[PDB]
């Protein structure tokens, strides 16, 4: 409480989208299954 | 398999970036997936619906949690007129110190957004008082969403997947979703209102820890069984009642007072309880109409087949409609979407006029936001209903099974429908625009006395019929010596009349020539949008230009430049064109509502009555005048709380303009440009190392039209939301 | 009467509007010598404004709270002068036009050069037809009851009809 | 006698030729409607003539002047109004099926021929039994309709005599 | 149950009503209409309805009017044959 | 013949007739200006 | 690849074959027409979907019809 | 039916459906659509004639 | 006035729901 936003907003707006886009990029052009 | 989209081998083998784009836009079209059967289609739809319910409940739980954890709900319920409700904190590292100081409002001690959803008023009305209650509700909703996600997973197991016959069991579905989903749910809600909402409004704290020992009424179900139901109406809350406290509180739980609670200027809680009890009874009775392995009930196929007038004016009547409706998901989806759109419009129209929530109608920004929100959603739902009807005609209609059917006869005389709709649209447009320009011209030449101001006699007559004693019509409830008023005089007429004849309300706003002209403009918009959508739906199966259109599907780019050119000939193109008209007409409606309410709130309604008869009045007294607090969100002198709304305003303008890029310039130019771009990339040292895996091509024609429409719509909505919120919150009107 | 409208004859706001128009015109003309062409034009404008307002007062129109005349179009005969009478005239005139046009279409249509006679009008025949429109309602009704107004179902259509 | 031939200026009878999917009434429907109107008009003429100058039926109050008669009739004698409405409804319901079939040419019942012969009359032989008296009934009914219109018009403007 | 001609088959009336002769349905419909109209008139027309004037009998009678319409339609259907 | 036939072309006749209609409308408004409603 | 279909209404005038830029269409002997020839689409893998064949068709409705489908490098008109 | 005879069109997909056209030539040498017909109006492609089978024409 | 324990248990229940969402989506089976 009053500490969580600092921890989470960077994760939700940078780390989460970064990893999500990395995995989606891997899967879109996987070329198998 | 073999690539990203499994559900499309053709797209999987596509070597370009198109494979990605269409892979996104074909995902939810389960019918077209390779190796798809009816049973798997239905089961996948069922699981998807479970997932969507989980999403909705998590959204609601998030709202509750954020209000509880970061809101000022307790401070607000203490003094709900002067403080502003809080939505959530703003942890934005991009803010500067003046921004942090500016967005600190309400409870303060952190940057914060002022909620315009009206959820505070709703939660306060339904009986919530503390952050603990909001938190418990949110935890319950999170658990419910987890349960729904598990159920969605479970009903995909081989031994739990419902059979195809189960989905098409129309009778049982209707029975349960009428008596159970609608009626029992309404019974439970009125039980909540009796047990929690009303006692909480009268200063008594009822919760899970004490609701089993404190009966909502002192007599306690003795009158209910003995038949003395009148007991539950005796001793209502007197007019000098302070909502939320026992000052002037009563004891009735089911009354038909009508009107509004004087202190909150909203509906009586007891009236809502009685309403929902009656609705629950009616729905529960209605749900016992169709037979479900119990002998008694109606069989709907027989009903549909039997309604064919012997005069023959409907041909074969409704024969064969049961099979078409049950076998086609698109037709029933369109019906549901249309009914939902009508209901969304009804909610927008009725919440503003008949305030259900305590202390709302004084939070002007929330009212404007809610009305605009629900009207836009209604427009979207109507467009979707017509689009899915066109889809049904394309891929679900069977002309042999509907021979001489009512639905077939709809296509038989499609030319007449379309031509008369076109005539009505032209008539309304020509003449409404002509009157507006006539007023503009006469006022421009300094001769306002020459304006064609038409008094809306019929709407004013309707208002008088309900009890509006302002136009001097003396008809129905507006005349004492009438059967209607005397018959209703005892039950609800006093409160309803007191509410309607009071000008401190939104119940039947006084209307004049401006309302007349704007209503005819709205009629023009509705008729034109319907013309576009109905033409698309009826010509979806073929035209003289494309007699075999049905063979090309619902959404195809064109049929080439041959025989005159055939751009935007598919039904999907009819929907795409109608979306612009839907946006335009909803914008007209929202502009009319917002300007009238702004003028009323400011205390000078005469301004609207004067300036709404000519278009320059709309452009000056509404857009130019009310945008001053908005565009001043941030200036070189400084910034204030509205800076975010001004930024969103400019952002919406930018997106709207960007939509024109896809709507005007078409593919060939862009493909020829991407050719040169590919050449340039391939002929660059230190960059030849990095090579695309998907060949980069210009957007497809249909995709480009869709993206342009999406940008247009997003920009439109964002800019108008910014305007309506910022102006109202900046001038408190 | 009608919807809480007071006749413009006894409308204070109507008289205030008249006075405002006249006084602003007078202020405009005060910057020209008496008898100058601009002065004469402004005086004529003032006279025309006074006549317009007097005619509106004498006509019987209904004023609103804003002082401007309002039109009643519910079919009230006492207010037919506002909408019913002109409307009829319109439906006559346009009717005439429409009828005449149709006749021309059905007169030059029975020729090999029917198209060539639409870009280039046969002015003698065109005026012959145009002079006959004053009885368009009768001729239209006679054709309707005689079956020569509408085409049979045997006409062009589309694949689904 | 307007030439002893069908007098149909504006040709309202001939529109059954255009099927119009049954929108336009068939001649049988118009004939039955005309006979109904004529009979109602003649009985109403008797009523107007007597009530305008009459003692009135012995009963509760019953002071009326033929223009305010119905409200007084409903207020003073509710049961009487109830049974009048019920009887007329029953009579109309017994027929009406045939009238519904009479909108088209499927009436199956001769227009205006109802089961009402309190005094048997099979004397006539020309066409329909005494077709000439059927013409007499229709003629005096047309005149009675003229008379009802005349009294109603004399109400507002003293139109004539 | 799709039907052509001028009168639907009796099976449209359902298992019970389809067996009732036309005169019985006609008399039942007249009784139902009379009772329903009388109830609707006694309360809220001849007498103002209040909180303490809610008679269940009048509510049932008022509900009986659509039953009267249905029975009169059924009587006609039975009469045609 | 040829000149009159040219004068009979669609655009020329439309221009002439619309000029005539505008002219008589303008004259009617000139002699009876500000005609919002019909004289009694 | 796109699907090109020729219906028996064809009058074998060859215009569709001439208009084709990718040499998808050809003429084959036939007996159902006066000219004794009918259009065929043996190699639709090279069809780009320009619908020039349909534009160059005398028959009331397009005895030759083109239905766009799966896209490959050839049918996508890509030199890359 | 015969050269110069008027025929009402019955081809549902035809631009001149339910319209009258004059027969120009008839092929007696077999053929599936031997009856060449010409209509007054030009279709969207600018042509005003088409081949029909005798089953797709109403004679008069 | 929600205490840190309340926020933490809300987060735990949200994590459980997220895992269930993961599994449901996986089972929809692309
Ligand atoms: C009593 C038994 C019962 C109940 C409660 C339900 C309930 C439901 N069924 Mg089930 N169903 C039943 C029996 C039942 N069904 C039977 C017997 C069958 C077999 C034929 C089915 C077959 C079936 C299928 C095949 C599907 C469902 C689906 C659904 C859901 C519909 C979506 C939704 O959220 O509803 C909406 C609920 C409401 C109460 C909204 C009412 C609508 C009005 C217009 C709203 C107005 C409310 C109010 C005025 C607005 C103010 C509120 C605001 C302040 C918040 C819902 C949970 C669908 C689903 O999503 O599955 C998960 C689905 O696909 N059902
Ligand atoms: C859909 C509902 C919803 C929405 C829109 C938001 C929105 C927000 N939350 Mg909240 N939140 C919610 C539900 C929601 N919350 C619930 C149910 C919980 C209880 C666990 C929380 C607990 C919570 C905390 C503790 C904090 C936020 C914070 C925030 C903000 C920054 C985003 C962030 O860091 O997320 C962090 C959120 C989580 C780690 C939990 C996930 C939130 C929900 C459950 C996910 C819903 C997903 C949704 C269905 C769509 C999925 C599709 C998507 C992948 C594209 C943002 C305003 C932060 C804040 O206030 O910053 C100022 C912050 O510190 N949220
Ligand atoms: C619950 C209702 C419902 C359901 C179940 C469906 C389901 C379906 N629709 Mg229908 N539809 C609906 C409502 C619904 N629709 C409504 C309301 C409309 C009116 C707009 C439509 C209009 C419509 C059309 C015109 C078509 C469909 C089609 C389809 C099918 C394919 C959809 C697809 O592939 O998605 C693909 C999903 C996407 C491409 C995602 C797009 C999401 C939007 C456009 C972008 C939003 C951007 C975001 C807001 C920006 C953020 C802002 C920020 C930057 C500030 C599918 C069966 C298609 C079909 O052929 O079906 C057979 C079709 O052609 N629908
Ligand atoms: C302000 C913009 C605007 C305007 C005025 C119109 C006007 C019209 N649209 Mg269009 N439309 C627009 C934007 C606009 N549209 C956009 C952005 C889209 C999205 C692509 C569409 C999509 C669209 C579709 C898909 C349809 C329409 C239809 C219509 C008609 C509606 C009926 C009507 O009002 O008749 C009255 C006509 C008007 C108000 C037009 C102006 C007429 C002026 C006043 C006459 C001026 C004459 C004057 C002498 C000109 C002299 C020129 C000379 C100096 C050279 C009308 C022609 C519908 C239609 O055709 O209905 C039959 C229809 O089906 N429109
Ligand atoms: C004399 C010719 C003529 C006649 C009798 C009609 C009659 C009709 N039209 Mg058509 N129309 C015409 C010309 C004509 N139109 C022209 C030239 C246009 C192109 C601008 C249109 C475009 C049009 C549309 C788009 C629609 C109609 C519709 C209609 C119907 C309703 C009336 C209406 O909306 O008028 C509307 C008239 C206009 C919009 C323009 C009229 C312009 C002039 C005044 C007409 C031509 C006069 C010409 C000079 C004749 C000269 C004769 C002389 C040589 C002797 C009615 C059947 C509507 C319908 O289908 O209703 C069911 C409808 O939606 N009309
Ligand atoms: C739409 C309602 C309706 C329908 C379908 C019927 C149908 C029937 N009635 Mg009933 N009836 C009705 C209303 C209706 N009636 C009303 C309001 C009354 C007066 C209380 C009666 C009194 C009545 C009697 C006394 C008798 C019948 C009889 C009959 C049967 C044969 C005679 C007939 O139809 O023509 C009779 C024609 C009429 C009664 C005229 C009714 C015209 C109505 C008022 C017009 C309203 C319909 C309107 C177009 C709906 C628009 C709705 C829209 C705005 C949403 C037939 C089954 C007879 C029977 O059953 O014999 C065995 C018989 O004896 N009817
Ligand atoms: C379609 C909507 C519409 C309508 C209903 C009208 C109607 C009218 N306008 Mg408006 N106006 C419009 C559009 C419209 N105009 C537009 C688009 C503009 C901008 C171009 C204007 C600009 C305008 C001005 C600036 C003025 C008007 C005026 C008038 C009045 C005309 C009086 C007249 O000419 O004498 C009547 C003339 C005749 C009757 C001549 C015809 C004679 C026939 C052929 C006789 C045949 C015998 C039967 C009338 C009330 C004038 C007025 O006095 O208003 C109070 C005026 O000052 N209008
Ligand atoms: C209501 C929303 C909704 C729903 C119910 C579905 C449902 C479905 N989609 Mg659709 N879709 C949607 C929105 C939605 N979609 C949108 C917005 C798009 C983009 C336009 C698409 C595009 C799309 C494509 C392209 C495809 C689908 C597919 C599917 C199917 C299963 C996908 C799945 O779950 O696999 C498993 C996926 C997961 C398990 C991932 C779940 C995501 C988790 C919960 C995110 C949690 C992260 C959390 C917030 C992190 C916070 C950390 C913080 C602390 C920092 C199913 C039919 C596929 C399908 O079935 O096609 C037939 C498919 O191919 N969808
Ligand atoms: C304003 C409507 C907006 C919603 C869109 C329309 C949806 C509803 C369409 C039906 C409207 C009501 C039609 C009344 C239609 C109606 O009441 O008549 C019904 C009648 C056909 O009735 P049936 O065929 O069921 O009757 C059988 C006959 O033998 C009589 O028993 O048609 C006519 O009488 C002639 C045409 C109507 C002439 C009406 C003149 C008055
Ligand atoms: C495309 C398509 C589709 C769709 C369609 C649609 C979408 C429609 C819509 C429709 C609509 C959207 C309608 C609306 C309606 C409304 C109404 C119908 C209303 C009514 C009302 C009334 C009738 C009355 C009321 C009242 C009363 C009660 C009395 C007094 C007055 C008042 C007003 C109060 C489908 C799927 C089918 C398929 C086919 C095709
Ligand atoms: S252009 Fe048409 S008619 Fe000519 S050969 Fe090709 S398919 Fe046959
Ligand atoms: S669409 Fe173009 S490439 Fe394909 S067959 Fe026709 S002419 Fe040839």
């Amino acid at each position: 409480a009053s500490y969580l936003p600092s921890i989470l907003v960077p994760l939700v707006g940078i780390v989460f989208p970064g990893v999500a886009m990395a995995l989606l990029f891997l899967y879109i052009e996987k070329d198998d299954i | 398999a073999t690539k990203f989209p499994k559900f499309s081998q053709a797209l999987a083998q596509d070597p370009t970036t198109r494979r990605i784009w269409f892979g996104i836009a074909t995902a939810h079209d389960f019918e077209t997936h390779d190796g798809m059967t009816e049973e798997k289609l239905y089961q996948k739809i069922f699981a998807s619906h479970f997932g969507h319910l989980a999403i909705i409940f998590l959204w609601t739980s998030g709202n509750l949690f954020h209000v509880a954890w970061q809101g000022n709900f307790e401070q607000w319920v203490l003094n709900p007129l002067k403080v502003k409700p809080i939505a959530h904190t703003i942890w934005d590292p991009h803010f500067g110190e003046p921004a942090i100081k500016a967005f600190t409002k309400g409870g303060a001690f952190y940057p914060v957004n002022i909620a315009y959803s009206g959820v505070y008023h709703w939660w306060y009305t339904i009986g919530m008082r503390t952050n603990n209650d909001l938190y418990l509700g949110s935890i319950g909703l999170i658990i419910l969403s987890g349960l729904l996600l598990f159920a969605g997973w479970l009903h995909l197991q081989p031994k739990f997947s419902p059979s195809l016959s189960w989905f098409k069991n129309n009778e049982s579905r209707l029975n349960h979703h009428l008596s159970g989903l609608f009626g029992v749910s309404s019974l439970a809600w009125t039980g909540h209102l009796v047990h929690v909402a009303i006692p909480e409004s009268r200063g008594t704290h009822i919760g899970w820890d004490n609701f089993l020992t404190t009966p909502p009424h002192p007599d306690g179900l003795a009158p209910f069984f003995s038949g003395n139901w009148n007991v539950y109406a005796q001793n209502p809350d007197t007019a000098q009642h302070i909502f939320g406290t026992s000052q002037g509180s009563g004891s009735a739980i089911l009354t038909f007072l009508g009107g509004f609670h004087p202190q909150t200027q909203s509906l009586w809680l007891t009236d809502m309880a009685h309403h929902h009890l009656a609705i629950a009874v009616i729905f529960i009775i209605a749900g016992h109409m169709y037979r479900t392995n119990f002998g008694i009930g109606h069989n709907m196929k027989e009903i549909l087949d039997a309604h064919r007038p012997p005069g023959g004016r409907l041909g074969a009547g409704h024969r064969g409609l049961f099979d078409t409706i049950t076998n086609s998901l698109h037709m029933q989806l369109g019906l549901a979407l249309a009914s939902l759109g009508v209901i969304t419009s009804l909610t927008a129209q009725h919440m503003y006029a008949i305030s259900p929530y305590a202390f709302m109608a004084k939070d002007f920004t929330t009212q404007a936001a809610l009305y605009t929100h629900h009207q836009y959603i209604a427009g979207f739902l109507m467009v979707g209903a017509f689009a899915h009807g066109a889809i049904f005609f394309v891929r679900d209609y069977d002309p042999e099974a509907n021979k001489n059917n009512v639905l077939a006869r709809m296509l038989e005389h499609k030319e007449a429908i379309i031509s008369h709709l076109s005539w009505v649209s032209l008539f309304l447009g020509f003449h409404t625009l002509g009157l507006y320009i006539h007023n503009d011209t006469v006022v421009a030449f300094g001769q306002p006395e020459k304006q064609i101001l038409v008094e809306p006699v019929f709407a004013q007559f309707i208002q008088a019929a309900s009890g509006k004693a302002l136009y001097g019509f003396d008809t129905l409830l507006s005349s004492s010596e009438s059967p209607a008023t005397v018959a209703g005089s005892a039950i609800w007429l006093p409160g309803w009349l007191e509410a309607i004849n009071s000008e401190k309300n939104d119940l039947f706003l006084t209307i004049g020539p401006g309302d007349f002209l704007v209503h005819h403009a709205i009629a023009l918009g509705l008729h034109t949008t319907t013309l576009i959508l109905v033409k698309g739906a009826l010509d979806a199966r073929g035209s003289k230009l494309m007699p075999d259109k049905k063979d090309f599907g619902y959404s195809f780019p064109c049929d080439g430049p041959g025989r005159g050119g055939t751009c935007d000939i598919s039904a999907w193109d009819a929907f795409y064109l109608s979306m612009f008209w839907m946006l335009n007409t909803i914008g007209w409606v929202t502009f009319y509502w917002h300007w009238k309410h702004v003028t009323i709130w400011q205390g000078n309604p005469a301004q609207f009555n004067e300036s709404s008869n000519y278009l320059m009045g709309w452009l000056r007294d509404y857009l130019w005048l009310n945008s001053s607090p908005l565009i001043n969100g941030y200036n070189p002198y400084g910034m204030n709380s509205l800076s975010v709304w001004a930024w969103m305003f400019l952002f919406g303008h930018l997106v709207w303009a960007t939509g024109f890029m896809f709507l005007i310039s078409w593919r060939g130019y862009w493909q020829e440009l991407i050719e040169t771009l590919v050449w340039a990339h391939e002929r660059t040292p230190l960059a030849n190392l990095i090579s695309w895996k998907d060949k980069p091509v210009a957007l497809s024609i249909v995709q480009a039209r869709l993206v342009g429409l999406a940008h247009f719509t997003v920009g439109y909505i964002l800019t108008y939301a910014a305007f309506v919120i910022a102006s109202t919150a900046g001038k408190f009107g | 009467d009608v919807a809480g409208l007071i006749p413009c004859n006894e409308s204070p706001v109507f008289t205030k509007r008249l006075n405002a128009s006249v006084v602003k015109l007078e202020n405009r003309v005060k910057k020209y010598e008496a008898g100058s062409p601009p002065a004469l034009a402004l005086e004529q404008q003032i006279e025309r404004t006074k006549q317009r307002f007097d005619r509106y007062s004498k006509s019987g129109l209904l004023c609103g709270k804003d002082g401007l005349p309002h039109l009643i179009t519910d079919g009230r005969w006492s207010h037919s002068i506002e909408f019913v009478i002109p409307g009829l005239m319109f439906l006559y005139i346009t009717g005439w036009i429409g009828w005449v046009g149709r006749k021309y279409i059905r007169t030059v249509g029975g020729d090999t050069n029917a198209t060539e006679k639409e870009i280039i009008i046969d002015v003698p025949l065109a005026l012959k037809i145009m002079s006959t429109g004053f009885i368009w309602p009768i001729s239209a009704w006679q054709e309707y009851i005689s079956g020569t107004l509408l085409a049979d179902v045997s006409e062009i259509t589309v694949s689904p009809r | 006698e307007t030439g002893n031939e069908p007098w149909d200026p504006m040709g309202f009878s001939q529109m059954y030729k255009v099927n119009s999917l049954g929108i336009n009434p068939h001649p049988q429907w118009l004939q039955e409607s005309e006979i109904k109107h004529g009979r109602t008009a003649m009985l109403a003429f008797v009523g107007t003539l007597v009530i305008h100058a009459g003692i009135h039926i012995p009963g509760l109050d019953y002071t009326t002047d033929w223009y305010n008669s119905f409200p007084e009739f409903a207020a003073k004698n509710p049961l009487g109004l109830a049974q009048v409405m019920a009887g007329l409804t029953i009579w109309e319901g017994h027929y009406g099926t045939e009238a519904g079939l009479m909108w088209t040419g499927e009436g199956t019942r001769n227009p205006g021929e109802l089961g009402f012969d309190p005094l048997n009359l099979m004397k006539g032989k020309s066409e329909a039994d005494v077709n000439t008296m059927k013409l007499k009934e229709i003629k005096n009914g047309r005149l009675a309709m003229i008379a009802m219109a005349g009294f109603a018009s004399e109400h507002f403007i003293p139109g004539s005599v | 149950t799709y039907w052509e001609g001028k009168a639907p088959p009796s099976k449209v009336l359902g298992p019970v009503v389809s067996q009732i002769p036309s005169p019985a349905l006609g008399v039942i419909s007249l009784i139902c209409l009379g009772v329903g109209t009388y109830s609707v008139h006694e309360s809220n027309i001849f007498h103002t309805l209040t909180a303490d004037t809610i008679n269940p009998g009048y509510i049932i009678g008022s509900l009986l009017t659509p039953v009267a319409w249905g029975t009169h339609v059924a009587s006609w259907i039975q009469k045609q044959n | 013949e040829n000149f009159l036939k040219y004068l009979s072309t669609a655009p020329v006749l439309l221009a002439a007739w619309m000029t005539f209609t505008a002219g008589f409308i303008i004259e009617a408004n000139r002699f009876y200006p500000d005609a919002l409603t019909f004289p009694a | 690849s796109h699907a090109v279909k020729i219906y028996d209404t064809c009058i074998g005038c060859t215009q569709c074959v001439r208009a084709c830029p990718t040499d998808v269409l050809e003429m084959v002997p036939w007996d159902g027409c006066k000219a004794g020839q009918i259009a065929s689409a043996p190699r639709t893998e090279d069809c780009v979907g320009c619908k020039r064949c349909e534009s160059a068709c005398p028959t009331d409705f397009l005895s030759v019809r083109v239905y766009l489908g799966g896209e490959t490098t050839r049918s996508m008109g890509l030199a890359y | 039916m015969d050269k110069g005879s008027k025929v009402r069109n019955l081809r549902k997909e035809s631009y001149w459906f339910n319209e009258i056209g004059t027969v120009v030539t008839i092929d007696k040498s077999g053929i599936k659509y031997p009856a060449l017909v010409r209509f007054t109006k030009v279709n969207y492609s600018g042509t005003n004639s088409t081949n029909f089978s005798l089953d797709e024409l109403q004679e008069v | 006035m929600v205490t840190d324990t309340q926020v933490f248990i809300a987060l735990v229940l949200a994590l459980i729901s997220a895992l269930l969402a993961i599994r449901l989506g996986t089972k929809l089976y692309v």
